[PDB]
C-alpha cells in the first residue's frame, strides 16, 4: 500500500519485494508502465547491474593513474593524467584492441541478454561463478544485494567525478589539480 | 485517461453543461467566477494597454508582469463562461 | 547566463548585428544572441540567425507549455473524451455534437492517418510558400535554381 | 456550524472540526469552492517555508554564516548567494523534493493513498504516537505556521523598508 523507500508515496505495483534491492523506489513507475506493456524487469535489472559494474571499474580507473604511477610509461608517458583528456589521447592500436575486446565480449553477451531462456539468472554470466558453490541462499541473496548497492553507488560516483573534473578540474579531498 | 475512466459530460439533451466540465472549479460559485472574470478582464486589458498601446514595446521595455497579466484576458473569458454555467447549474 | 537569471533579457538583444556585417567574418559583427530585428540580413538576403534563434526559443516555450494540457498519471490535466463529449452546442445545433468522435478517432487508424496527412500537406504548402518569400539560408535568394 | 471568528455566519461545509487549527475562518467560501486538502497542504507548505525563512533571516542578520559565505546582510544575501552560485543548487535540491511532492499531492487528491496534507511521514522519534499527540502537534504546527508566515512577512518588509539591524 505504501513504498518502503519513500513512506509517503504508494508502493509501486510492479515491484513486490521479489527482487534484489526492491525497496519500492519508483516514483515515476517505469516498472509500472513496463509491466502494463507486458515486459518484465529482467532487462532493467540487468542494465542496472551492467551500468553499475562498469561504473565501479571506471570509478577506480578515474583516480588510479594519478594517485598511483601511470604504468611504466612506454607509450602512456605522452597521455595526460586527466581522465577526461586521456580518452582523447589513446593511440589507435590500443584503442582498437580495447574496443575489439569489449565488442566481442558484449556481442557474446547479447544473445543471452535477448533470449527467451527463463533459467538465466539476471546478471549471471558465469564469469567467476565458482565462489557461490558453498554459499547458502541467504548468503547468495545478501551478496547480490551488496553487489547491487556497490553498483548503485558507483553510478552516482561517476557523475560526480565527471562533472567535478569538467567544471572544477579537481576532486576535493583525493586527487587534485589534474 | 482511457475510454472507461472519463466523466459523462455530454449535455446535448439538456440546456446547460453539467458543472463537472469545470473540473477543479466544479464547486467554486458563479459569484466568485464572475467577480474573478471581471477583475481579470480589467487587469489584463490594463496590462495590454500599458504594454503595447499606452507605451511602445521594445527590447528594453517589455515587462514580464504586463505580459503575464495579458494572459488573464482569455482566463477572463473562461471564467465568465464558467460563471454562466454555474449560475445555470445552481451554484 | 547572468542576464538570463537576473531577468535583464534585453541585454541579449542589445548590440545587434550591423547592416554592414559580412557573413562568416567578425567585421560588423554584434554580440546579441536573441533579437527581433525582422526583415533580412542585407549581405545574405536571409533572415537574421538571432531572429531565428529567438523564434525557436519562444515557440518552444509555447509548445512545452501546451504539452502539459492532458491528464497523465497525475490528476491535473484534461480528458479528451470529456472535452469532445461536452462540446455539443445548445438546442442540438450540430446534432449530438462531437460525441463518439474520441472513440472513432482512437479506434480507427485511417482517420488519424487522414488528419495527419491533411495537416502535413498544409504544412508542406506553408513551407513552400514561406521559404521563397522569407529565405532563411545564406545566399539562397540569389541561387535561383535551388 | 455558526462559525467561530465570524459569529454572524456559518463556516463553509469543509470546516466541520475535522482538521487541526479549524477556527471556522473562511468567510468567502473559498475552501468549499475548491478542495480543502490542497488548501491545507498549501497552508502547511507556506508555514514551513516561512518558519525556515524567519529563523534563517534572523540567524544571518545576527551573524551566523557558513565556512565560505559572502558575509553580507540577509537582505542582499539573496543576490550575493545567487551570484556566488549555491542558491541554484538549493533550487535543484528543493526541486527534487517538489517533484516528489507533485507525486504525493496527485496520489493524495486522487485517492490512491490515505495521505493527510503536509504529511511526509517524517517522524524519527515517534513524537506523534497516540492520536492525542497527533492532533496536539498538528494544532501547534499550524499555529506556528500561521504565526511564522506573519513573522517573516513583517521581518522582510521591515528590512526592505529601513535596512537596519536584526529588529
Ligand atoms: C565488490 C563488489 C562486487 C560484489 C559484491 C559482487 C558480487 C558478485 N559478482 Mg561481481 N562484479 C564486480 C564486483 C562485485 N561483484 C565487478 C566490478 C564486476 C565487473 C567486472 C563484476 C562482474 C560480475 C559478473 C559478470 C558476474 C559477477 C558475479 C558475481 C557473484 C559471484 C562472485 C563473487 O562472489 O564475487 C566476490 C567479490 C569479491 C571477492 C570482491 C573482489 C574485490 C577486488 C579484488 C577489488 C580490486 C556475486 C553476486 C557472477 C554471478 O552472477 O555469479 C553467480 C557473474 O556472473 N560479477
Ligand atoms: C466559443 C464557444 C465555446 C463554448 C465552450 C464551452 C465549453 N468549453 Mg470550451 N473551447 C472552445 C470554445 C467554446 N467552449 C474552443 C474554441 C476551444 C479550443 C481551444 C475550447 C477548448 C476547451 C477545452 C480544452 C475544454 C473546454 C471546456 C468547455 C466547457 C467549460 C467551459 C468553462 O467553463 O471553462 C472554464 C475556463 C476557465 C475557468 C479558465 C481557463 C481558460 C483559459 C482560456 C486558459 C488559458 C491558458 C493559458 C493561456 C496557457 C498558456 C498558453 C500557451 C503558451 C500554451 C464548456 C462546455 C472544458 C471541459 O471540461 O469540457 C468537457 C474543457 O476541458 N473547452
Ligand atoms: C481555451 C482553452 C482552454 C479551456 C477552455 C480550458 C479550460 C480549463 N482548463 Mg485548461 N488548459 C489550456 C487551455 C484551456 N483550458 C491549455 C492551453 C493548457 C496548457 C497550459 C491547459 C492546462 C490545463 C490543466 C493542466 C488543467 C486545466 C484545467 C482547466 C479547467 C480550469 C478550471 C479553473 O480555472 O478553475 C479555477 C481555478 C482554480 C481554483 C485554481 C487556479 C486559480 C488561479 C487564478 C489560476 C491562474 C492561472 C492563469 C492561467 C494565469 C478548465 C475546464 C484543469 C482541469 O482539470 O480541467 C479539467 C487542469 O488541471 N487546463
Ligand atoms: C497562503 C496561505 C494560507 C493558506 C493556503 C491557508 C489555508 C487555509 N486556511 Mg488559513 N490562514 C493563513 C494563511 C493561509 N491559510 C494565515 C496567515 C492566517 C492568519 C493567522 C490564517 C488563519 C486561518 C484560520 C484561523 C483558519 C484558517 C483556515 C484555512 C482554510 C480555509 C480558508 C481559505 O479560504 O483557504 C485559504 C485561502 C486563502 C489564503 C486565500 C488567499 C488570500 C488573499 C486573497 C490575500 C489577500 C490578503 C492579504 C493582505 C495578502 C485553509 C486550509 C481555517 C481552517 O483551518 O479550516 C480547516 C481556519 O479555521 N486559516
Ligand atoms: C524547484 C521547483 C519547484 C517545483 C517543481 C514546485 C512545485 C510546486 N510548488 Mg513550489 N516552491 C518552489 C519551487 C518549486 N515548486 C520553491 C523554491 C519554493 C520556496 C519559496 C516553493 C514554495 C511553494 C509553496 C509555499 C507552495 C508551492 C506549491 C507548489 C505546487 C504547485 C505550484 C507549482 O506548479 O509550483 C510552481 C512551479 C514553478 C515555479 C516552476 C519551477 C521553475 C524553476 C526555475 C525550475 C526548476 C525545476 C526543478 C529543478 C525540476 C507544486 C508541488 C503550492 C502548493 O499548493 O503545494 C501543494 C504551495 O503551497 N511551492
Ligand atoms: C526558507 C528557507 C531559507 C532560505 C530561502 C534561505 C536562504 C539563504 N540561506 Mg539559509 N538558512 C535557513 C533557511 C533558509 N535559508 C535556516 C533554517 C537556517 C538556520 C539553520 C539558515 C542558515 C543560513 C546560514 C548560516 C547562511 C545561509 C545562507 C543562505 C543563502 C543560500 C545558500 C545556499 O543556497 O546554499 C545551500 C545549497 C547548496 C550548498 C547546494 C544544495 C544543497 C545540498 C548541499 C545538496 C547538494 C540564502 C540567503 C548563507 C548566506 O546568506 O550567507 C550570507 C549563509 O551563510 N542560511
Ligand atoms: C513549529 C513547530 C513544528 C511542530 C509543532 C511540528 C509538528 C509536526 N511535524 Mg513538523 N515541521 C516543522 C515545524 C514543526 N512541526 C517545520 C518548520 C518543518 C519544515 C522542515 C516541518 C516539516 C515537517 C514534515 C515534512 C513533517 C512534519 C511532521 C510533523 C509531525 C511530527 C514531528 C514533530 O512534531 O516534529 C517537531 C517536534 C507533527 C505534526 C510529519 C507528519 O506529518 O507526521 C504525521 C511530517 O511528515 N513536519
Ligand atoms: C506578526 C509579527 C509582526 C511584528 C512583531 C511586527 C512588529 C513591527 N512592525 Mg510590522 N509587519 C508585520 C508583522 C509584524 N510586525 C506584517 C505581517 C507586515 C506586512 C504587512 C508588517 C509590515 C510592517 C511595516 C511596513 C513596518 C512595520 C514596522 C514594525 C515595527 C514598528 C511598528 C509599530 O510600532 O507600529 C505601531 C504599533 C514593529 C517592531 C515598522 C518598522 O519598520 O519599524 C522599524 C514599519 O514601518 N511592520
Ligand atoms: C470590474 C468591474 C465589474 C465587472 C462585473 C462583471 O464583469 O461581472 C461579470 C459579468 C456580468 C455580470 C454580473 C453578474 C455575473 C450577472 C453578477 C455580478 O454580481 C455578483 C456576482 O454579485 C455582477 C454583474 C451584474 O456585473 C460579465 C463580464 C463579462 C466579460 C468581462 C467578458 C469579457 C470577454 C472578453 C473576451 C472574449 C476577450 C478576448 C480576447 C482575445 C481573443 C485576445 O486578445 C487574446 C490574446 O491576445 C491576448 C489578449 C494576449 C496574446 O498573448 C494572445 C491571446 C490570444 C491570449
Ligand atoms: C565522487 C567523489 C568521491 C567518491 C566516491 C565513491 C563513494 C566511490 C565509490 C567507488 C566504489 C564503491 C567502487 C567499487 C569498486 C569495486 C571493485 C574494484 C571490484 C572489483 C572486482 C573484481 C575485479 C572482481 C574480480 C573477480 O575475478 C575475481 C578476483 C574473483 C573471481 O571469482 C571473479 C571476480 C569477477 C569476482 C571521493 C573520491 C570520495 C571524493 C569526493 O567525495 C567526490
Amino acid at each position: 500500500e505504501r513504498s518502503a523507500s519513500i513512506p509517503f508515496l504508494k508502493k509501486p505495483p510492479a515491484l513486490d519485494g521479489s527482487m534484489v534491492g526492491d525497496v519500492g523506489f519508483d516514483p515515476l513507475g517505469i516498472s509500472t508502465t513496463i509491466i502494463e506493456l507486458g515486459g518484465d524487469l529482467r532487462y532493467v535489472r540487468e542494465a542496472e547491474l551492467m551500468h553499475g559494474r562498469q561504473a565501479m571499474l571506471a570509478t577506480v580507473g578515474f583516480v588510479f593513474p594519478k594517485l598511483f604511477g601511470k604504468l611504466p610509461a612506454e607509450w602512456a608517458k605522452d597521455i595526460s593524467l586527466n581522465p577526461l583528456e586521456a580518452q582523447y589521447q589513446i593511440p589507435p592500436v590500443a584503442l582498437g584492441q580495447i574496443a575489439i575486446s569489449i565488442a566481442i565480449a558484449e556481442g557474446l553477451r547479447s544473445r543471452i541478454v535477448f533470449s527467451n531462456d527463463p533459467d538465466y539468472v539476471v546478471g549471471d554470466h558465469g564469469f567467476g561463478a565458482g565462489m557461490l558453490k558453498g554459499k547458502s541462499e541467504a548468503q547468495v541473496k545478501d551478496m547480490k544485494m551488496k553487489e547491487l548497492a556497490h553498483c548503485r553507488l558507483a553510478m552516482v560516483a561517476i557523475t560526480g567525478m565527471f562533472f567535478q573534473t569538467a567544471i572544477t578540474g579537481s576532486l576535493y579531498p583525493l586527487v587534485d589539480k589534474f | 485517461v482511457d475510454r472507461s475512466e472519463a466523466a459523462d459530460t455530454w449535455w446535448g439533451d439538456k440546456d446547460y453543461p453539467p458543472s463537472i466540465v469545470l473540473g477543479i472549479g466544479k464547486d467554486v460559485p458563479s459569484s466568485i467566477f464572475g467577480v474573478t472574470s471581471g477583475l481579470a478582464f480589467a487587469i489584463g486589458v490594463y496590462c495590454v494597454a500599458q504594454s503595447n498601446l499606452v507605451n511602445i514595446l521594445s527590447g528594453s521595455t517589455v515587462n514580464g508582469f504586463y505580459v503575464a497579466g495579458a494572459l488573464l484576458v482569455p482566463y477572463s473569458w473562461g471564467l465568465h463562461v464558467a460563471a454562466w454555467i454555474q449560475k445555470q447549474n445552481g451554484k | 547566463l547572468t542576464p538570463f537569471f537576473t531577468g535583464n533579457w534585453g541585454l541579449y538583444a542589445e548590440n545587434p548585428d550591423t547592416a554592414q556585417h559580412i557573413f562568416g567574418t567578425s567585421e560588423g559583427a554584434g554580440t546579441a544572441i536573441l533579437t527581433f530585428l525582422g526583415g533580412f540580413h542585407p549581405q545574405t538576403q536571409s533572415m537574421w540567425l538571432t531572429d531565428i534563434a529567438h523564434h525557436h526559443l519562444a515557440i518552444a516555450v509555447v509548445f512545452i507549455f501546451a504539452g502539459h494540457m492532458y491528464r497523465t498519471n497525475w490528476g491535473i490535466g484534461h480528458s479528451m473524451k470529456e472535452i469532445l463529449d461536452a462540446h455539443v452546442p445548445p438546442k442540438g445545433r450540430l446534432g449530438a455534437g462531437h460525441r463518439g468522435l474520441f472513440e472513432t478517432i482512437t479506434d480507427s487508424l485511417h482517420m488519424q492517418l487522414g488528419l495527419a496527412l491533411a495537416s502535413l500537406g498544409v504544412a508542406t504548402s506553408l513551407v513552400a510558400q514561406h521559404m521563397y518569400a522569407l529565405p532563411s539560408y545564406a545566399f539562397m535568394a540569389k541561387d535561383y535554381v535551388t | 456550524v455558526k462559525s467561530q471568528a465570524l459569529p454572524f455566519m456559518d463556516a463553509p461545509a469543509p470546516l466541520d472540526g475535522s482538521m487541526a487549527g479549524d477556527k471556522g475562518f473562511d468567510p468567502l467560501n473559498l475552501s468549499g469552492s475548491f478542495d480543502i486538502k490542497w488548501m491545507r497542504e498549501a497552508e502547511l507548505k507556506h508555514g514551513r517555508v516561512c518558519m525556515l525563512a524567519w529563523v534563517g533571516y534572523v540567524a544571518v542578520d545576527n551573524g551566523f554564516y557558513v565556512p565560505f559565505a559572502p558575509h553580507v546582510s540577509s537582505l542582499a544575501a539573496h543576490d550575493a548567494a545567487v551570484k556566488a552560485g549555491p542558491m541554484l543548487g538549493l533550487l535543484l535540491a528543493v526541486g527534487a523534493i517538489e517533484a516528489i511532492s507533485y507525486n504525493a499531492i496527485a496520489e493524495m487528491m486522487s485517492g490512491e493513498t490515505d495521505r493527510r496534507p503536509g504529511d511526509f511521514y517524517l517522524d524519527p522519534f515517534n513524537l506523534c504516537s497516540t492520536p492525542e499527540k497527533l492532533e496536539s502537534m498538528l494544532e501547534k504546527e499550524i499555529s506556528h505556521c500561521r504565526l511564522a508566515m506573519f513573522a517573516f512577512s513583517g521581518v522582510v518588509t521591515q528590512s526592505a523598508l529601513t535596512g537596519g539591524a536584526f529588529p
